[PDB]
């Protein structure tokens, strides 16, 4: 069958040089003329920029002369003036050109970053513009003569080798030469010197700098483009459309600049056309084709020479680069937004009369939206003539066509969202229903999800038009589908405000009320009590009641008891649903356990159940809260009675330091903390007391004196609740309020007494302003750092999407408890559940298989596993995913807006970067154990000493309790020289003392015993004598090799351990002796001759955060003080120091080659001066660089810094974030390895761990028994992880648009689509979700037959 | 405000402020992601295509959607072919290719 | 190669060095870098097992 | 004496810099991508930016122009005697054409025969139509002395022949004609020559140092072709093989001497020595206008802010200066800087009366404008605010209804990227609403106006719905005359002009008519 000539739908693009006569085959026509219309009668001058002839009519089917009016004729061109008469539309469309005098460099080609006719020619650029300018010759295949080829040469010297060689030679000047340099230019025999040059001389720069051109030239060829495309020859003009005349009112009109430009270039051209008829002297003709080229330049892109102004303004005329280009940062087109139709927007309000599916649509707007749809359904039912009827019947609001829209409400879900959208929750569908009012009626429920207010805040909404799109607003967007948060499985529609506050009114108990103690039967006749006024909501009450469970297999266990709880308790339950416990509302009821309460509605019953059950909780909420009565007094607010006294103390505290600083006992800045750090602590007393006052405060009676319980007080219901205000704000209302800070950052020792409650005078307020001021600041500029993230996130991830089902690899990382400091900053039931199993876990007994293989874990499965003692659980991610170009699901995980595993098809990275960036706006000396349990000690080498205490002899060692159950509860890091009571298998209760150890002291102690020697210590040179005065017990100092004496300096000091023979104690186990040496200002403690024993030391030797962190963090950025890691893991040494630096020579155990890297002394060290440490130990402390963690560690190792650091800042903030999402940013960072051995690919060439491994993975068989190539994991930060892309047209959009569109262009890229970004640019079907389908049948449809 | 179908740019075939017939709502980048994060193609497509840059995306589904039939004939949005003229201005080849 | 440290201004970063020794690197990393008022910290000698 | 510390040091006391300026200067062993774009953060971190030959060619062309020897009083006369030499050379080298006379003769016969005008022929001989057609005859008779001659007495004739011809001053076109006839002619003696040529050296193996020397001097005649072959030469007889072709081209070369009236030696000797003549002008030409350069941007520096660049206005201006030296004789005594200053003005001036418009308006109508904005200078402050809209033109020569549409047309339109208010993106142009669109729910109802127009034709007669069709343009290309649809209908006339009542009428009825009645709205 024949293959195509015509338009079907297109795939993929290409973009490559063009020919002058590939420019020629879009032209219908030359422009000779700078003229544009008839300037009386508005019409088209033939031959000019714009032209009936050239481009087209003027009107629609119809002849510029006007012979042929008619739409009969078509295909016919007119005999008086040749215009075909054809829709104006192809004015828009056909191109045009011009033939121009003189060659004319392209100054995309020309002044590009790399210059790509330079780099072609390996000609520099001053060069190229020398000759362009006509400043000197160049010579062009000089032949066998005196002179090279790419020589330039100047006036006379080109006079005097011309008389010396006339032919044989050849040299010109301007365009052309650089013309003929192109064109001659043979690129394969280039190519073979090249490849001949490349094998002979051995060296980095040289081979890389030649292998690099070749590999340019090479991909040139392969091209299809050719040199002399560089310069133009002809110059294509835009449809006059894209650049119109249009008039406006008053007669006047408006134009592109591009007209102005290209009438300039025209212009010079002719009369440069002219001049060379007119035989004018060279100083003339070369103006003139400089002109020429100045002109060409200013129209493709201005301001790359002279920064042309247009006619009658003075602002920069704007080219066609700057046409491409646009504005606003990096946007073209369809990023930045468009308008739409079929949409609107208004204020928004409330409401809780909706269901969490519907959203209440102003009349009026919904007619004006659904009007198209209107006009159909009236005639379709023939309650209107035609169209036009229809049109005037909702026109006229005639009384039908409200019962006729109706109809088309009905199953038509609209979309609804606001301006600051983030997570994909900022767009949501909901179901209109008809509202007299022009306001927006919002569900309450989602005013979180929106982070939308009721303070005057504007929604939007959009009319889903096509059936698919209906299905995916319902079956996707829909507000009921999704209850959950993308970032975590936490329910988002959990209760917000006056709902909270309202079940907590019900389910709180008092003391005593009506009806305490009585019995009921069951929920109805308590509710009956109460809405009777007989028995108060609050009150103690048996009642029985039916719980059910599911706890059967599929089925539903009913059980019925006598349950002690609360009359509103009771009211409440009338409310859940089936198989939950009565437990869940037998509580207070805070805005915590009403979201578990949700939570396990839908773990447990399921979505629908979840979803009613959320509705009637808003309702009874909203319901009981108004019932409530609850308000907010100025007696609510209860200022501490003690608090004038924990003034007047901390008054006089100050005061004490006042008058020591006056006799100068204390020093001004020692002065300034005592007073800061006195007031400080004033505030937490004052504020620990009104809390006291407040919480239990009221004091009531039952059937005796006195009982106290929590208050009722309303402020403090509110707090508790969860409602709104908390501990820290209360504590402004009610206590005093802080210490304000001058704008200098420093700290006023004058903290603000007074309170909200209380007045505050001129001064506290004044000072309280620069607060407020740098608060808004703040703020207002996290919104736009918090936006840049998300921006930046986004394009490092996009066209991640889960591709294959399961790639079935036993690959993962370990799933633990953070266990940090004290206890467990995260527990292992959040880090495990929703992640699917690597392998098969097993229980502490063995053979036993709980959980087989790999299975995504749900609750029952993490409960399983909590209720076995496993500490660990090895889980499948995104990072370790063997799928190449995406995910899979059994990877990635289950947590969406629905609990089911991810689908096929989701886009993964979009909604990571979503979960990431729209929290991101709230960013801103003893080892004591905290519980009972067994120590462990992990990495540990050690030593008994003669106290019989327990020495660490080892530099990374670590520290765990496990109880009794086999858990690791606490973790910590022990010092070298730290003091163990206990040892490994021991027992220790709460608060035990286990290590014991001193900051300002590195003991340098002995594993053996025996006399201390002193070899290589000589005073005045190594050492120095000094004696303490206040007691004179002495040592000798070791003087560092920086200050020693001429000699001296040369000599490393040590203590060598003796016995009584006066033999060398060997380390144990080794015949490597024991010697260890002294470092610069490290005072001893026994001399010469002095016995000493294990543990005693020989010598003791003195000494951001927020949201800038994560970007730091994502962006892989290397800290300022970096700590410095052991490249080879061998024993350390110090060679002698130089020019200000320090050797520090490492000491291979087992190969050879012993390194040697330049450390500057200065740096206090960490690592032991005589002993082995592995690679990857830290031989200084401090920030440690990313890179280093990925070289000298590994992927899994800086996988879980990065994670570990970014969920250290969140979770400070009290942020939950799923590990998954910064997973796959780190998938996307380490995405690019560097090659090192070779027999496919390029040597050094950085390249896709995808592409390499699909290549290697491809060379382990067949092709040679395996020629495949090594290489090297590469930490790439997510901005330059962003920067690689295959699609050109995806890179035009965030990259710098020219630099990419030329380097693309040079290349004859050809963009396949297949990604996200570049196929929504071009307006099709994204490639991934509901499209995911039709993009993969096309995709198998080709490359195949 | 709001909006069914009214008057349109000239340069760029876009929603314009008509009279005081108010344009249309601009769906931003961030919407877009939203949009692609719900695997919604369909919805996204009709928003930047036929919905507003679409010359007879427009019309052929307003005819459609006055027919009582819901679907989309969608094409390439004036804005990316505008582009492609802009390109191909200059000295650089854009083309389309296979089938 | 040798990568060395240089440190200025807010932040600091590691640039290639080529030379054919420890001391040759430093001596050429000062000399193209000290006196333009950047800082040089660290040297280190490139490994990469092979 | 630093690499690194250079490219700072420039970017320090500068400050400020590009990054092709740091790509320029870097360290000897930073090539590569993590090298450079972490040394930009370096840089950017302190004096932070990112972004002889000094382009613009308002310097270069200065320069260039700045070495020009300025000429000296006497020099003026040296440069125009040269010119003189030169061209009356080439004029000479015309008038010894004789196929130059007899076209001009020919051409004569047509102008008497009404077959053309005299402006084309001739712009005056050394000055009426009875003295131009006296003087021809002149010629005429000059010729046909001459043409009896060609019997060694000829070329005392020959002379007063160029005397008579050089007398006469043609229209610069029909000169230029027969300047290129000529020098085709010489091609045409060329392709001949050069075929003969290559047809012994370049293929019949043999010396071009004996192939000219029985060539020159014959080339017509077979004493080089017929009396050589015979000669015994290794080059001799290898002419035997394309004697034929040699032989079978000479008889157009031959023609030529019959053509032109002048053997081969003769042709390229005349059309040589006009060639150089014709060099020896340019080249004294040029020489004269490189001299005077200057005048023109010392001109061009007045008419800066018209609306055209400063080099469009000096090229412009140094076009009217090769004007000025192609028109001028310093035997008039007339100084060449106040002769050419006049002419630089006018190119320039009429350069910007053209071409600084996107609206190019004709030169009355820029003069017409220029003579109210001049009137509208004196009343401004004379009527206490400015003239009314309606006073100006009374001080004109014409109706005075013009002043509102000369004032409109002749403002220039207002950059269509001109930023509007809000100071965004936001553009003028982005603005501009498209009325020539038709708008979809138009489109719709005329789809749906088809169909129904469709259905009321569908409830007629088939021969009333295929006249009623047949008069309009429904369903059909090209409505057709009254006539012609009875044509196509057979029975014709008055017969079809009742049936079309005939229809409209039951169409008329709200039965039939109600249906799309309600599109009349
Ligand atoms: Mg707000
Ligand atoms: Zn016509
Ligand atoms: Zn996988």
């Amino acid at each position: 069958l024949k293959a195509q000539t015509k338009t079907e739908e297109f795939d993929a693009i290409k973009i490559a040089l063009a020919s002058p006569d590939m420019i020629r085959s879009w032209s219908f026509g030359e422009v000779k003329k700078p003229e544009t219309i008839n300037y009386r009668t508005f019409k088209p001058e033939r031959d000019g920029l714009f032209c009936a002839r050239i481009f087209g009519p003027v009107k629609d089917y119809e002849c510029l002369c006007g012979k042929y009016k008619r739409l009969k004729h078509r295909g016919v061109i007119c005999e008086k003036c040749g215009v075909e008469v054809t829709q104006t539309k192809v004015r828009r469309e056909r191109m045009g050109h011009i033939e121009l005098a003189s060659p004319t460099a392209h100054i995309w080609f020309l002044k590009s970053l790399p210059s790509r006719i330079g780099l072609l020619l390996d000609m520099p650029l001053r060069d190229i513009e020398r000759v362009l300018y006509f400043e000197s010759y160049v010579v062009i295949e000089g032949g066998m003569t005196n002179l090279e080829r790419q020589q330039i040469l100047t006036e006379e010297q080109y006079l005097d080798a011309l008389e010396e060689f006339g032919d044989e030679f050849d040299a010109k000047m301007g365009a052309e030469a650089i013309q003929a340099l192109l064109k001659s230019m043979d690129l394969e025999q280039e190519c073979e010197q090249l490849r001949e040059e490349l094998n002979e001389t051995n060296s980095e720069t040289k081979r890389k700098k030649l292998t690099k051109r070749i590999k340019l030239l090479e991909a040139f060829v392969q091209s299809g483009n050719k040199p002399e495309w560089m310069i133009l020859t002809v110059l294509p003009v835009l449809p006059p459309d894209l650049r119109p005349l249009v008039p406006l009112d008053g007669g006047r009109f408006a134009t592109s600049d591009l007209n102005d430009l290209y009438r300039r270039v025209i212009n010079r051209n002719n009369r440069l056309k002219r001049l060379l008829d007119l035989a004018a002297p060279d100083i003339i003709v070369r103006n003139e084709k400089r002109m020429l080229q100045e002109a060409v330049d200013a129209l493709l892109d201005n301001g790359r020479r002279g920064r042309a102004i247009t006619g009658s303004n003075k602002r920069p005329l704007k080219s066609l680069a700057d046409m491409i280009k646009g504005k606003q940062g990096r946007f073209r087109q369809n990023l930045l937004g468009k308008r739409v139709d079929y949409s609107g927007r208004s204020v928004i309000t409330v409401g809780p009369y909706l269901r969490l599916h519907q959203c209440g649509l102003p009349k009026k707007m919904a007619l004006e939206l659904f009007k198209p749809f209107i006009y159909g359904k009236l005639e379709l039912r023939g309650l209107a003539t035609t169209i036009k009827a229809a049109k005037k019947m909702v026109e006229r609001e005639e009384a039908v066509v409200w019962d006729i829209l109706d109809e088309v409400i009905r199953e038509h879900p609209v979309l609804l969202n606001r301006a600051p959208t983030l997570h994909r929750l900022g767009i949501q569908a909901f179901e209109p229903v008809l509202i007299e009012g022009k306001a927006i009626q919002l569900h309450p429920l989602v005013c979180a999800a929106y982070n939308a207010d009721f303070d005057g805040d504007q929604m939007a909404v959009h009319v889903p038009l096509t059936l698919e799109a209906q299905l995916e607003a319902r079956a996707l967007m829909m507000s009921t589908n999704n209850i959950l948060s993308p970032a975590n499985g936490e329910p988002i529609i959990v209760p917000s405000q006056d709902v909270v506050l309202g079940l907590y009114y019900m389910t709180r108990d008092c003391v005593n009320a009506k009806g305490e103690g009585m019995v009921l039967t069951g929920p109805k006749e308590a509710e009956r009590l109460y809405r009777s006024g007989l028995a108060s909501l609050h009150a103690r009450v048996k009642v029985r009641i039916t719980e059910y469970e599911k706890d059967a297999n599929g089925e539903l266990v009913a059980k019925t008891s006598l349950k002690d709880t609360t009359v509103g308790r009771a009211i409440l339950w009338m409310i859940v649903p089936k198989g939950l416990p009565y437990s869940i509302v037998n509580q207070a009821l805070g805005k915590k356990a009403i979201s578990k309460m949700l939570n396990t509605c839908y773990r447990i019953l399921g979505l629908k159940p979840t979803v009613i059950f959320a509705d009637q909780i808003m309702y009874t909420g909203f319901a009981y809260a108004a019932r409530s009565g609850a308000s907010v007094g100025i007696d609510d607010m209860v200022i501490p009675e003690k608090k004038h006294e924990i003034i007047s103390e901390a008054e006089a505290e100050v005061a004490e330091i006042q008058e020591q600083f006056q006799s100068g006992l204390v020093t001004a800045g020692e002065r300034y903390n005592k007073v800061i750090d006195i007031w400080a602590a004033a505030n937490d007393r004052v504020s620990k007391a009104m809390m006291d006052n407040l919480q239990t405060e009221t004091v009531i009676n039952r059937d005796g004196q006195e009982e106290k319980q929590v208050s009722f007080n309303s402020i403090y219901m509110m707090a508790d609740s969860g409602a709104r205000g908390s501990a820290a704000q209360i504590r402004q209302l009610a206590g005093m309020r802080g210490l304000m800070a001058k704008p200098d950052g420093s700290i006023i020792e004058t903290p603000i007494t007074a309170n909200f409650r209380e007045g505050l005078n001129v001064l506290q307020y004044f000072i309280s302003t620069h607060g407020a001021r740098k608060g808004l600041a703040d703020t207002a500029l996290k919104t736009a750092n918090s936006g840049y993230l998300t921006r930046r996130l986004v394009d490092v991830a996009q066209d991640l999407v889960v591709t294959e089902d399961d790639c079935g690899t036993h690959e993962g990382i370990m799933m633990t408890p953070v266990i940090e400091g004290g206890d467990v900053k995260e527990p292992l039931r959040d880090r495990v559940l929703g992640r699917v199993t690597a392998e098969d876990v097993l229980k502490p007994g063995t053979a036993d298989i709980l959980v087989p293989r790999n299975t995504l874990l749900h609750e029952q499965w993490c409960d399983l596993l909590e209720e076995n003692s496993v500490d660990a659980v090895k889980v499948r991610s995104v990072v370790s995913c063997d799928t190449d170009f995406g995910v899979c699901a059994h990877c990635y995980g289950r947590d969406l807006a629905r609990g089911h595993i991810i689908n096929k098809g989701e886009a993964i990275g979009v909604i990571a970067a979503q979960s990431i960036g729209e929290p991101g706006t709230q960013l801103t000396s003893s080892i004591q154990v905290k519980n009972k349990g067994s120590i462990k000690l992990s990495n540990v080498k050690s030593v008994v000493n003669s106290s019989g205490k327990l020495v660490i002899t080892s530099r990374n060692t670590e520290l765990k309790l496990i109880d009794e159950f086999g858990r690791t509860k606490e973790s910590y890091k022990v010092p070298y020289g730290a003091v163990l009571a206990k040892g490994d298998g021991e027992q220790v209760a709460g608060g035990e003392t286990v290590a014991n150890w001193d900051p300002h002291t590195m003991p340098v102690i002995t594993e053996v015993s025996g006399f201390v020697r002193f070899t290589d210590m000589i005073d005045g040179q190594t050492i120095t004598r000094q004696t303490d005065e206040l007691t004179g017990l002495s040592s000798l100092v070791v003087l560092d090799s920086a200050e020693r004496t001429a000699g001296g300096k040369d000599l490393r000091p040590a203590l060598k351990i003796v016995d009584a023979q006066g033999n060398d104690v060997l380390i144990p186990g080794t015949d490597m002796p024991a010697q260890y040496f002294l470092p610069g200002k490290a005072i001893v403690q026994l001399e010469d001759g002095v016995q000493i024993s294990s543990g005693d030391t020989l010598a003791r030797i003195p000494q951001t955060g927020g949201l800038p962190r994560v970007a730091d963090l994502f962006e892989a950025r290397r800290p300022k003080e970096p700590a410095i890691l052991a490249e080879i893991s061998g024993i350390v040494s110090f060679g002698k120091e130089t020019k200000g630096k320090r050797r520090l020579v490492i000491t291979p155990v087992d190969g050879s080659d012993p390194y040697e890297e330049m450390i500057p002394k200065w740096r206090q060290l960490n690592v032991f001066e005589g002993e082995r440490v592995e690679r990857g130990d830290v031989i200084s402390d401090g920030p440690e660089a990313p890179h280093d963690i990925l070289r000298l560690r590994g992927v899994h190792a800086v996988t879980r810094y990065i994670v570990n650091e970014v969920q250290d800042v969140y979770r400070l903030q009290g942020v939950k974030i799923n590990d998954k999402h910064i997973e796959v940013i780190v998938r996307q960072m380490l995405r690019k390895a560097t090659i090192v051995n070779a027999g496919s690919s390029d040597f050094l060439e950085g390249e896709q761990v995808e592409y390499s491994r699909v290549k290697i993975a491809n060379r382990e068989l067949e092709a040679n028994g395996k020629v495949g190539a090594t290489y090297s994991r590469d930490l790439l930060g997510i901005t330059k992880a962003s920067l690689a892309t295959e699609s050109f047209i995806s890179a035009a959009s965030f990259q710098e648009t020219t630099r990419v569109l030329t380097e693309a262009a040079v290349a004859g890229k050809r963009d396949e689509l297949r990604g996200l970004k570049e196929n929504v640019i071009v307006g099709r079907l994204i490639p991934a979700g509901t499209g995911y389908a039709y993009h993969q049948d096309r995709m198998r449809r080709r490359a195949a037959g | 405000h709001a909006r069914s179908t009214g008057s349109y740019s000239l340069v760029t075939q876009q929603p314009l402020g008509g009279k005081a017939q108010f344009g249309g709502q601009r769906f931003g980048e961030m919407e877009v992601w939203a949009l692609e994060a719900y695997g919604a193609a369909y919805t996204l497509q009709e928003m930047l295509t036929v919905k507003s840059d679409d010359v007879n995306g427009r019309t052929k589904m307003y005819k459609n959607i006055v027919d009582g039939n819901h679907q989309m004939e969608p094409g390439m949005p004036e804005s990316f072919n505008v582009l492609l003229k802009e390109i191909r201005s200059l000295g650089i080849n854009i083309e389309l290719e296979d089938e | 190669k040798f990568w060395a440290t240089v440190e200025s201004s807010e932040h600091s970063f590691e640039v290639p060095i080529y030379a054919e020794t420890l001391d040759e690197a430093l001596e050429l990393a000062e000399w193209q870098y000290v006196p333009a008022g950047f800082e040089v910290t660290r040297v280190r000698p490139c490994v990469a097992p092979k | 004496q630093s690499q690194l510390k250079l490219l700072v040091t420039r970017g320090k006391e500068q400050g400020y810099l590009t990054y092709a300026e740091v790509n320029d200067h870097l360290p000897e062993d930073i090539v590569d991508s993590d090298q450079i774009e972490d040394i930009i953060q370096m840089i950017n971190d302190m004096g932070i930016q990112v972004m002889g030959r000094t382009t613009d060619p308002v310097r270069m062309y200065m320069r260039e122009m700045g070495t020009v020897e300025l000429l000296t009083r006497e020099g003026e006369i040296d440069i125009a005697k040269r010119i003189e030499d030169g061209i009356n050379q080439v004029q000479c080298s015309v008038a010894e054409y004789p196929e130059a006379i007899t076209y001009l003769l020919e051409q004569y016969d047509r102008v008497e025969a009404e077959e053309a005008r005299l402006s084309d022929l001739i712009t005056g001989f050394v000055d009426d139509p009875e003295l131009a057609r006296e003087k021809f005859a002149e010629l005429r008779a000059q010729y046909v002395v001459t043409r009896d001659t060609i019997k060694a007495t000829a070329q005392e004739e020959i002379l007063k022949l160029s005397e008579v011809f050089k007398q006469f001053r043609l229209v610069p076109k029909q000169f230029d004609y027969l300047v290129n006839s000529m020098r085709v002619m010489m091609d045409r003696v060329r392709t001949q020559e050069r075929l003969i040529m290559k047809l012994c050296v370049e293929q019949c193996k043999m010396p071009k140092k004996n192939f000219i020397t029985l060539f020159t001097g014959n080339e017509t005649s077979d004493t080089w072709f017929n009396a050589a072959i015979a000669m015994n030469k290794p080059w001799s007889e290898k002419l035997h093989d394309v004697s034929e072709e040699v032989h079978r081209a000479l008889q157009k070369l031959q023609q030529i001497e019959e053509e032109t009236g002048l053997t081969i030696e003769q042709v390229k000797d005349i059309n040589r020595r006009m060639s150089i003549g014709e060099a020896k002008a340019r080249r004294a030409k040029k020489e004269m206008v490189e001299a005077n350069l200057r005048l023109v941007i010392s001109i061009a520096k007045k008419y800066t802010n018209r609306g055209l660049q400063f080099l469009d206005l000096i090229q412009e201006g140094n076009i009217g200066l090769m004007k000025a030296v192609d028109k001028f004789e310093y035997r008039r005594g007339y100084k060449f800087s106040t002769y050419a200053t006049w002419w630089i003005r006018q190119a320039i001036t009429r350069s910007i009366a053209d071409q600084a418009r996107t609206i190019r308006i004709p030169v009355h109508m820029i003069e017409t404008i220029n003579k109210l904005n001049r009137i509208s200078r004196q009343m401004l402050q004379e009527m206490g605010r400015e003239p009314t809209p309606e006073e100006l033109a009374e001080r004109m020569l014409m109706p005075e209804d013009k002043i509102r549409k000369v004032l409109k047309i002749a403002k220039e339109p207002i950059s269509m990227e001109t930023p509007i208010g809000d100071d965004e993106d936001s553009h003028l142009g982005d603005f501009i609403e498209d009325t020539t669109l038709e708008l979809p729910l138009d489109s719709a109802t005329t789809e749906s106006l088809r169909a129904a127009t469709h259905d009321v034709l569908a409830g007629l007669t088939a021969r009333e719905a295929k006249v009623l069709r047949m008069r309009f343009g429904i369903d059909m290309n090209t409505d057709y005359t009254l006539e012609e649809v009875g044509k196509q209908f057979d029975v014709t006339r008055e017969r079809i002009r009742q049936i079309e009542a005939k229809a409209l009428r039951k169409l008329r009825h709200p039965s039939r008519s109600e249906v799309l009645r309600s599109f009349l709205d």
